[PDB]
RNA sequence: GGAUAGUGGCCUACCAUGGUUUCAACGGGUAACGGGGAAUAAGGGUUCGAUUCCGGAGAGGGAGCCUGAGAAACGGCUACCACAUCCAAGGAAGGCAGCAGGCGCGCAAAUUACCCAAUCCUAAUUCAGGGAGGUAGUGACAAUAAAUAACGAUACAGGGCCCAUUCGGGUCUUGUAAUUGGAAUGAGUACAAUGUAAAUACCUUAACGAGGAACAAUUGGAGGGCAAGUCUGGUGCCAGCAGCCGCGGUAAUUCCAGCUCCAAUAGCGUAUAUUAAAGUUGUUGCAGUUAAAAAGCUCGUAGUUGAACUUUGGGCCCGGUUGGCCG
RNA sequence: GGACUUUUACUUUGAAAAAAUUAGAGUGUUCAAAGCAGGCGUAUUGCUCGAAUAUAUUAGCAUGGAAUAAUAGAAUAGGACG
């Protein structure tokens, strides 16, 4: 079998210059969850939409439906 | 947008479909050789059709000119590493009288038979395809390997399967397993 | 030519014909195994000559 | 002689008066003219699809005598009409009016095959399957 | 002069009357984006190029314009036209020739998946983002490599360097089988680890997996062209076949079948287009008395073509290329 | 010593010429289509060959040639050299 490798000095190095998929391979960084790809973007569409601070508009819907 | 994946057909199809001479003859090389189907006479036929017709561009040229020289030593060169062309037929006068089985000579199929290791062309192909047999450290499974001069004589059963140490095959493994089993208890 | 002629009658020897189911034979070898087949008997064992080396002459003949 | 110009700078004389006669040559006039756009009953492709409009019995030219069994197909894609032969035997049966058969042409570049006076296209599938599919009965004809 | 970033009839004022054209202008057609390039392979040529690169154009049709270095932008605006969505009928809102997907069209073309790990791009910028791109899915478009079996034993024929008076069989050896014998292998399947962004598959590899009705190769043909049947049964100018020539009306070498056989073979057939074959477009290279084809005749402008002749012959110099002789 | 084609056509050499593709050199992707990779050595801190070359000339540019084929010139001398 031939494959590559690295030897890093000081493994704080190898920390830091590593892709992080190899950390997690060697537990040396934890597995980031995530929402997936079209989750996300769809919430970045739907924060498109709002100008401002969210929770002021939530003021306004709030304000209404009292009725 | 991807760079283009360039590629190539090996082989060539016979102008007159139906001649009986021609037909005799094909099947004549497919039993000597241990062939498959017309198509690996016909790659072959293409080959031989592509290094002729160098060779003619070549001596078309006048002699000493570069690029007849270049061409043309590279081109025997190669000719005589694989053992199709002679020791000396070395001039490209002669690679123009060279014929099919002088390729079809060189396969890996028919070096397995021709030392030893086969006792038939079709013993010889069930062999290389089925993993026992290697050039140097390397199987090679393919029938048209084509051997080189100077590797002809690595050629000799594999590291692993039965006819090179290392275990019986896992049908004779299961004739020792039945043996046992019943009889012996 | 006249176009309206019968067509009463289409299919009538394909119908009409006995059927008769393939007698059950060995299969014959596929790939080079077939090849080599051909070769051995097309010309080895040489068992079928008038002088014109016949390959699928009639009964008898 | 020769009856052609040999002048050096005669080309333009020798290009023309065979761009002239090139249109004596069938197969260059036709596609020049774009035959195959107009003229003909397929758009030039391949194939054509259309729908059964009534089954025709065609005799034969001499010195042939039968009952060439074919079929009229209003094509899908001009609405143009045009006869078509079925293939094997009693294949006929197998294609029913209004039924939607795909056409392919008789091989001759577009003249009339054998003893089919004017028949210049054949059945390939009935209701999107095949002849020989019915016909050897590897598959049945959809049902309706 | 005005305008433009700037040249310029780009536009305006005035003034001239020019500008293109049988060496084909102008117009009409293109099932026309151009090019790198593609198929065909004596050569000359013929045909094709929507489509991986470069250049152009457009973003339903037109025009307008805002911002900005850069747009006459469309995942920017304005308006008309054509479409077209929501509504409480007051109103609002849209441009998939981006990626997937739907409808329609048709002979004709795949998943509403995964990811920034690679390639590179952008930004205030190592980090964010990227349906650019890449991953997997579908995919007999093409292309490469090439399993479907290999080797022995018995029993007749066999040819049989023999040994022969009379199977007196020497010792082999080819094919054959209701006969046996073990060997082998991946197609699959599957721990693992490998691969990977994560997976999939490939490569590697434990435990498995080959004896016929399996792990069963197919597609076309068997009168000529053209490779292979005067075999059997059916049909009876009917059914059908047949690119072409032909075949079938009671002994069908051509149909429907069985058997056998040929050809190619994970591929083979059919239609269409195109090339070779075509010296049947002919420059190379055709033909024109009768086969297709010399204008009834002469004149003649474009075009094409156009006799000969003007420094030959002689004498020196310098240094290169290949050549047989020796290691 | 540096500079004439009267004015051309023609022909030689060269420059300027994208990659892909085509031809082709090198390279055992196990063969192959491909790809532009790789090849040694102790594999302990290394060494190293590559990634050629050929190719439209229609037109332009630079150039050597003057056969062929055109073309210009003194005739009412309004000709040449000084
Ligand atoms: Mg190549
Ligand atoms: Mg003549
Ligand atoms: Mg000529
Ligand atoms: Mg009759
Ligand atoms: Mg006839
Ligand atoms: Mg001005
Ligand atoms: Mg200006
Ligand atoms: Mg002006
Ligand atoms: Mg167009
Ligand atoms: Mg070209
Ligand atoms: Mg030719
Ligand atoms: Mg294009
Ligand atoms: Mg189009
Ligand atoms: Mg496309
Ligand atoms: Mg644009
Ligand atoms: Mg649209
Ligand atoms: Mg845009
Ligand atoms: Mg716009
Ligand atoms: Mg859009
Ligand atoms: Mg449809
Ligand atoms: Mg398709
Ligand atoms: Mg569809
Ligand atoms: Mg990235
Ligand atoms: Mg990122
Ligand atoms: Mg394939
Ligand atoms: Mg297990
Ligand atoms: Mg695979
Ligand atoms: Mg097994
Ligand atoms: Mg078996
Ligand atoms: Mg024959
Ligand atoms: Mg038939
Ligand atoms: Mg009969
Ligand atoms: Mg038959
Ligand atoms: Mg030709
Ligand atoms: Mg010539
Ligand atoms: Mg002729
Ligand atoms: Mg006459
Ligand atoms: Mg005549
Ligand atoms: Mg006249
Ligand atoms: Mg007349
Ligand atoms: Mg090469
Ligand atoms: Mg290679
Ligand atoms: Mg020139
Ligand atoms: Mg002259």
């Amino acid at each position: 079998s031939v494959g590559f490798g690295l030897v890093y000095n000081s493994v704080a190095e190898a920390k830091k210059f590593e892709p992080t998929y190899r950390l997690v391979r060697y537990g040396l960084a934890e597995k980031v969850e995530k929402a997936s790809r079209q989750q996300r973007k769809q919430k970045k569409n739907r924060d498109k939409k709002i100008f401002g601070t969210g929770k002021r508009l939530a003021k306004k819907v709030a304000r209404r439906n009292a009725d | 947008p991807r760079a283009p994946r360039t590629y190539s057909k090996t082989y060539s199809t016979p102008k007159r479909p139906y001649e009986s001479s021609r037909l005799d003859a094909e099947l004549k090389l497919a039993g000597e050789f241990g062939l498959k189907n017309k198509k690996e006479i016909y790659r072959i036929s293409f080959q031989l059709s592509k290094i002729r017709r160098a060779a003619r561009d070549l001596l078309t040229r006048d002699e000493k000119d570069p690029k007849r020289l270049f061409e043309g030593n590279a081109l025997i060169r190669r000719l005589v590493r694989v053992g199709v062309l002679s020791e000396d037929k070395k001039k490209l006068d002669y690679v123009l009288a060279l014929k099919v089985e002088d390729f079809l000579e060189r396969r890996l199929q028919t070096q397995v038979y021709k030392l030893g290791l086969a006792k038939s062309v079709h013993h010889a192909r069930v062999l290389i395809t089925q993993r026992h047999i290697a050039v140097g450290k390397q199987i090679v499974n393919i029938p048209s390997f084509m051997v080189r001069l100077d590797s002809e004589k690595h050629i000799d059963f594999a590291p692993t399967s039965p006819f090179g140490g290392a275990r019986p095959g896992r049908v004779a493994r299961r004739n020792a397993a039945r043996k046992a089993e019943a009889s012996g208890e | 030519a006249k176009v309206h002629g019968s067509l009463a009658r289409a299919g009538k020897v394909k119908s009409q014909t006995p059927k008769v189911e393939k007698t059950e034979k060995p299969k014959k070898p596929k790939g080079r195994a077939y090849k080599r087949l051909l070769y051995t008997r097309r010309f080895v064992n040489v068992t079928l000559v008038n002088g014109k080396r016949r390959m699928n002459p009639g009964p008898s003949v | 002689g020769k009856g052609k110009p040999r002048g050096l700078n005669s080309a333009r004389k020798l290009r023309v008066h065979r761009r002239n006669n090139r249109w004596a040559e069938n197969n260059y006039k036709k596609r020049l003219l774009g035959t195959a756009f107009k003229s003909s009953p397929f758009g030039g492709s391949s194939h054509a699809k259309g729908i059964v409009l009534e089954k025709l019995g065609i005799e034969s030219k001499q010195p042939n005598s039968a009952i060439r069994k074919c079929v009229r197909v209003q094509l899908i894609k001009n609405g143009k009409k045009v006869t078509a032969f079925v293939p094997n035997d009693g294949c006929l049966n197998f294609v029913d009016e209004n039924d939607e058969v795909l056409l392919a042409g008789f091989g001759r570049k577009g003249k009339a095959k054998g003893d089919i006076p004017g028949v210049r296209f054949k059945v390939v599938k009935v209701s999107g399957v095949s002849l020989l599919a019915l016909w050897k009965e590897k598959k049945e004809k959809p049902r309706s």
